[PDB]
RNA sequence: AAUCCCCCGUGCCCAUAGCGGCGUGGAACCACCCGUUCCCAUUCCGAACACGGAAGUGAAACGCGCCAGCGCCGAUGGUACUGGGCGGGCGACCGCCUGGGAGAGUAGGUCGGUGCGGGGGAU
RNA sequence: CGCUGACUGGGGCCUGUAGAGCACUGAUAGGGCUAGGGGGCCCACCAGCCUACCAAACCCUGUCAAACUCCGAAGGGUCCC
RNA sequence: GUCGCCUCCUAAAAGGUAACGGAGGCGCCCAAAGGUCCCCUCAGGCGGGACGGAAAUCCGCCGGAGAGCGCAAGGGUAGAA
C-alpha cells in the first residue's frame, strides 16, 4: 500500500507453518517486536501465529 | 431520559438480550422470602405455574434445597405440557447460588439450558 | 346587550355587521352569534373589565362574557370572538384592573417617572363579587426605587391568583435620577 | 427573502448597534402608539436613528415603548468585481411583517407625545400607521 | 503550490437514505428499512421510535434491516396473515 | 410513633489528599476500607496542574466500622460547636466529615420515586 | 345511478399534465363534445378534478 | 379448583400514571431486619452483590386513597398557511372563488387504564 | 407479452419547509431579584457601611433564526383494492 | 481562485438539482475504542469539610442524559455505543 515509514507499517504472519499467511496493517506506535495470534493456514486448522516479517 | 433511563438497577433490556429468540423466558423472580418464575414465551405469550415456593407451601429446607426442587418439578410440570427446550431466566440478580439452585431445577428438571 | 345568531354561517356573517364570537360556558357551547355592532359599543367599555351579558330569547341572562378573541387582523378591527358565562358561586379567573392617581413624588417635582409593567389583576375574589374599579396607591416615587407583587396591598376577597415580588411598577429616570 | 450566511459562521451574534427601547412613561388605561403595514428590513441605522430623534423633541412620559429590532443583513462589493462574489456584510434590521405593533406613546392624558410619536412617524421611512390602542388615547 | 483561504466556497457531495419497501408491500428478504447501513436489520417490522408508536409492513419473510437508530430497530414480529397454511 | 425520626447512625467518612504515594498506608492501619480516587485541576496553586493523577485518598467508613473509628478516635478532637452543618451533618479535622441520619434520609437514594429529601424530616 | 353529462370547453392547450389524462381518460376527444357517465366518486373525481375543464350535468 | 376484595411476580399502552402535600398497611404479604465459618463477593468494608435465621418493625423502598401548586393532556366557534380555479395593481404584492385547516390562546381534563400467572381473602 | 399505463376514488405507511412556537440553541429589548466591577462613606485588611452607574446568571413583561424547533398542516410519495 | 471525498443549510417537505451560494471537517487512525461475559448509572446545581477561597477531593440531596462516545459535523442513543 501507500508505503509511509509513518507508524503505519504493513505486515502479515506465519502458521507456524500452516504454511502461508493473512493480511495485517500494523503500527510501531507500541510493542514493537510484538505480534502474535493464531489462525490456520491451509495447514490444517488454528495454529500459532507470529506475525513479524 | 426515558422512564428506564433515570430512575436505575435494573437491566430488563439485558432481559430483551435474550427476548430475541431462544425459547420459553423460563423467567424467575426471586424476592428472597421465596422464588417465583414463570415462562414468558415469545408471541405475546403466557406461562404456567410451573414451580412456586407457595405452590407446594413454601417448606422448611431454605434456599438450598428450596430451589433444586421447586425448579426440578417446575421443569417437571412443563414438559408435561409440551416444552422441550426452555431458555433461562436470569430474572435479575447475579445466577447467585438460590438463582444457581432453581438453575439446577430445570437443568435437572430435564428441561434442556 | 342582544347579539344573536348560532347557526353554521361564519364567512359572511363574519362579513357585513355580524361577527363572529362562540356561546362558550362550562360543559356546553353553541354556534357564534352576536355581531359586529354590538362587539363596538359594550366591548369599547371594558370586555373582561367589568361584564354584561345580552337576551337573546330571554334564553339565559347571564355574565361571564369574554375569557378571549382578538382584534387581530392586520387593519386592526376584530373577528371571531370567544364567549363564556358563569352563573356559579366559583367566580375565579377574574382579571381587573387597578389605577394609581398621579401622587406627586417623582413627577411633578424630580419629572422622574414610573413603569407599569402591571396595570391589570387577574386574580380571583368573591366570584360575581369584585369592584369594577379597583384603586390602590400608597404612593412614592423617584431614585431606584422599584415596588411590585409581595408588598402591593389586596382589599377584602383574599385571592392572588397571581405571585409576590413582580412587575408592579416603579419610578425611572425619564431623562435622569 | 435572501437573508444570511449562519446565526455563527457568516456574521450572527451581535449586539447590531443602536439605541435600546423604552422612553416616555408609563399609565395604565391611555393607549398611544404606532404601527405600519410595510414590508422593509427596516433599514436598521435610518431606524435606531429614527425612533431617537423622536425624544430629541419630546423628553419625558409618553411609553416611548418601541417594539423593533434589525439582527440579520445584506452585503456586496469587494474583491475582484462582479462575478463569484464573495460577500462584505453591512446594515443589519429585521423585517416590518407587513405591519405590526410598531412603538408606543402610551400614558393618560398626554397627547404633548402623541404629536412627538407624530413627530416620530413623519420620519421613519415606510409611511407609518397613526393609531391608538385598547380605548383609543383618552 | 499549494490551496487558499477566505474563499470558504466549498460544495457538499452525495447521499441517498430511503425506507425503501415504505410500509405494508410485498415482502422480500432484502433491504428493509434504510437510513443508517452497516446496519443490523430485525425480524418483521418495526414501531420503535423517537415518535412514539411503531410501523407495520403486512409483509412478511427472513428479515429486514434497520438503520441504526433511527426508524427503529425490528422485532415486534408480523408475518401477516399472509403466512398461514397456504 | 417517636420510634421514627429518632436516629441510627447513617455513614461517616474521614480521609485525606496530597497533590501526591503509600501516605494511606498509615490510613489502611487506622481501619480497613482504603480509598483510591484522582483528584485534578490544571493551575500552579501548589503545583497540581497535573489534570489526571491519583492523590485524592478517602477512606470510607459508615456504621459498624466508623463505630471503632468513632470511639478510638472520638477522643483526641477537641470542639464540639460550629462546626454543625444545615444538612444534619459537619466536618471537622485533618479531613472528616459525618452525616445526620433522620428518618427521611435513604429514600433520596432511589433511582425511582427519588424523593427529594423533604426538609422538615432531615 | 346518477348519470353525468359533461361537455367541453377551454381547451386544455398547454394545461396540467394530468389534468389532460383526466380528459384522454372520462373519455376526451375532440373539443365542445358531450359524454355520460355513472356518478362513480372515480370517474367522478377526475372530472370534477378538471373541474373548470367544462361543464357536469345530471342525466342518464 | 372455571365469581368479586386484596397482595405478589409481572406484562401492553412511550407523563389524562411525573412532581410533590398529607395519610394508611402489615394476621397474611413484602421489605427493612438478626448474624457472618463455608458458596460467591466488594479496586474499602459482606453498605450493593451474599449465604444462613427466630425475635423487632412498618420508620424507610413500597401498594391504594385524597389534594390542581408545578407540570402533562386538551375540544367547539376562531385567525395564519395552502392544493385547485380566476381577477386588481408597473410596485414590494393585494384580493376573490372551492375542498384541506395547526400551534399558541380561555373551557376544562389527569392524579393511569388495562393483560396472564402465583399467594391468599369471599360456605 | 395484453389491461398491467399517465389520471381519479379507497386504504394504509412515510417527509416534516410555509405557518407557528419559545423549555434545545444563539440572538435581543423594557424591566425585578441578585452578586461580580464600581461608586461615594468609617481611612478603608474595612473587608464594615449606604446607594443614584455597568454587568453575569434566575423571575415577570416582550420580540427576530436557512445551517433552531416540545409543534405541525397545504401537498408529494409508495405498495395494495 | 478551484478542482476528491465526509456534514449542515439551499432541496419548496419521497427521493434529487446549478451557481466562483452559504459555513466546516479528511488522504488519520485505535494492536486494543477489537470479540464477548460480568458490573457502572453523566454532565451540572445546591448544602457540608483536607491540603482547598475560580476551577478538585468526599459526604448528603435534585436530574425526557443538557454530559458520554480519539478526531468535522449531523443521527444516535444510558436500555447505552
Amino acid at each position: 500500500a501507500k508505503d509511509g515509514p509513518r507508524i503505519i507499517v504493513k505486515m502479515e504472519s506465519s502458521a507456524g507453518t500452516g504454511f502461508y499467511y493473512t493480511t495485517t496493517k500494523n503500527r510501531r506506535n507500541t510493542q514493537a517486536k510484538l505480534e502474535l495470534k493464531k489462525y490456520d493456514p491451509v495447514a490444517k486448522k488454528h495454529v500459532v501465529f507470529r506475525e513479524k516479517k | 431520559p426515558m422512564r428506564r433511563r433515570r430512575e436505575a438497577r435494573t437491566d430488563y433490556h439485558q432481559r430483551l438480550r435474550l427476548l430475541k429468540s431462544g425459547k420459553p423466558r423460563l423467567v424467575a423472580r426471586k424476592s428472597n422470602k421465596h422464588v417465583r418464575a414463570q415462562l414468558v414465551t415469545p408471541n405475546g405469550d403466557d406461562t404456567l405455574a410451573s414451580a412456586h415456593s407457595s405452590d407446594l407451601a413454601e417448606y422448611g429446607w431454605e434456599p438450598t434445597g428450596s430451589a433444586y426442587l421447586t425448579g426440578l418439578l417446575a421443569g417437571l410440570r412443563a414438559q408435561e405440557a409440551g416444552v422441550e427446550e426452555a431458555v433461562l431466566d436470569i430474572g435479575l440478580n447475579s445466577p447467585t447460588p438460590k438463582v444457581f439452585a432453581i438453575q439446577e431445577g430445570a437443568i435437572d428438571a430435564g428441561l434442556d439450558i | 346587550m342582544e347579539l344573536t345568531a348560532k347557526p353554521r354561517t361564519p364567512k359572511q356573517k363574519l362579513d357585513e355587521s355580524m361577527i363572529a364570537a362562540v356561546a362558550y360556558n362550562k360543559e356546553n357551547n353553541v354556534s357564534f352569534a352576536l355581531d359586529r355592532k354590538a362587539f363596538d359599543r359594550a366591548f369599547r367599555q371594558q370586555s373582561t373589565t367589568g361584564l354584561f351579558d345580552i337576551t337573546v330569547e330571554g334564553g339565559e341572562t347571564f355574565p361571564a362574557l369574554v375569557k378571549a378573541v382578538q382584534m387581530d387582523k392586520r387593519k386592526r378591527a376584530p373577528i371571531h370572538v370567544d364567549f363564556y358565562m358563569v352563573t356559579y358561586g366559583e367566580p375565579v379567573e377574574v382579571s381587573v384592573p387597578v389605577h394609581t392617581t398621579g401622587r406627586s413624588q417623582g413627577e411633578v417635582q424630580g419629572g422622574l417617572v414610573d413603569i407599569v409593567v402591571h396595570n391589570l389583576q387577574i386574580v380571583a375574589p368573591g366570584p360575581r363579587r369584585i369592584p369594577q374599579e379597583l384603586v390602590v396607591d400608597v404612593t412614592k416615587m423617584n431614585i431606584g426605587d422599584h415596588i411590585t407583587a409581595g408588598d402591593i396591598k389586596l382589599p377584602e376577597g383574599c385571592t392572588l391568583a397571581a405571585d409576590p415580588e413582580l412587575t408592579v411598577v416603579s419610578v425611572l429616570p425619564p431623562r435622569l435620577t | 427573502s435572501i437573508k444570511p450566511t449562519r446565526r455563527e459562521y457568516i456574521s450572527g451574534i451581535p449586539g447590531k448597534g443602536i439605541a435600546q427601547f423604552k422612553m416616555g412613561n408609563n399609565t395604565y388605561p391611555a393607549q398611544v402608539e404606532n404601527v405600519v403595514e410595510k414590508p422593509v428590513q427596516i433599514r436598521h441605522n435610518a431606524l435606531e436613528a429614527a425612533r431617537n430623534a423622536a425624544n430629541r423633541f419630546v423628553q419625558n412620559s409618553g411609553k416611548f415603548r418601541i417594539r423593533k429590532f434589525p439582527f440579520h443583513v445584506i452585503r456586496e462589493q469587494d474583491g475582484d468585481g462582479m462575478r463569484a462574489p464573495f460577500g462584505k456584510s453591512v446594515g443589519t434590521a429585521a423585517r416590518s411583517h407587513g405591519a405590526n405593533h410598531d412603538f408606543i406613546a402610551w400614558v393618560n392624558p398626554d397627547p404633548a407625545v402623541e404629536f412627538a410619536w407624530r413627530r416620530a412617524y413623519m420620519k421613519v421611512t415606510p409611511t407609518v400607521n397613526i393609531d391608538s390602542s385598547p380605548a383609543g388615547n383618552a | 503550490a499549494h490551496k487558499k483561504g477566505v474563499g470558504s466556497s466549498k460544495n457538499g457531495r452525495d447521499s441517498n437514505p430511503k425506507y425503501l419497501g415504505v410500509k405494508k408491500f410485498g415482502g422480500e428478504v432484502v433491504k428493509a428499512g434504510n437510513i443508517l447501513v452497516r446496519q443490523r436489520g430485525t425480524k418483521f417490522k418495526a414501531g420503535q421510535g423517537v415518535g412514539m408508536g411503531r410501523d407495520h409492513t403486512l409483509f412478511a419473510l427472513s428479515d429486514g434491516k434497520v438503520v441504526f437508530i433511527n426508524k427503529g430497530k425490528g422485532a415486534r414480529f408480523i408475518s401477516i396473515e399472509a403466512a398461514q397454511t397456504e | 410513633f417517636h420510634e421514627m425520626r429518632e436516629p441510627r447512625i447513617e455513614k461517616v467518612v474521614v480521609h485525606m489528599g496530597i497533590g501526591h504515594a503509600n501516605a494511606e498506608d498509615i490510613l489502611g492501619e487506622i481501619t480497613g476500607q482504603m480509598p483510591v480516587r484522582t483528584k485534578a485541576k490544571r493551575t500552579v496553586g501548589e503545583f497540581d496542574i497535573r489534570e489526571g493523577d491519583p492523590i485524592g485518598a478517602k477512606v470510607t467508613l459508615r456504621d459498624e466500622m466508623a463505630e471503632e473509628f468513632l470511639q478510638t478516635a472520638l477522643p483526641l478532637a477537641e470542639l464540639a460547636t460550629s462546626q454543625f452543618d444545615d444538612t444534619g451533618n459537619f466536618s471537622f479535622g485533618l479531613d472528616v466529615t459525618v452525616n445526620l441520619v433522620r428518618p427521611g434520609y435513604r429514600v433520596a437514594k432511589r433511582d425511582k420515586a427519588s424523593r427529594s429529601i423533604p426538609t422538615k424530616h432531615r | 345511478m346518477p348519470r353525468l353529462k359533461v361537455k367541453l370547453v377551454k381547451s386544455p392547450i398547454g394545461y396540467p399534465k394530468d389534468q389532460k389524462a383526466a380528459l384522454k381518460a372520462l373519455g376526451l376527444r375532440r373539443l365542445q363534445q358531450e359524454r355520460v357517465l355513472e356518478d362513480t366518486p372515480a370517474i367522478r373525481g377526475n372530472v370534477e378534478k378538471v373541474a373548470h375543464l367544462v361543464r357536469v350535468e345530471v342525466v342518464e
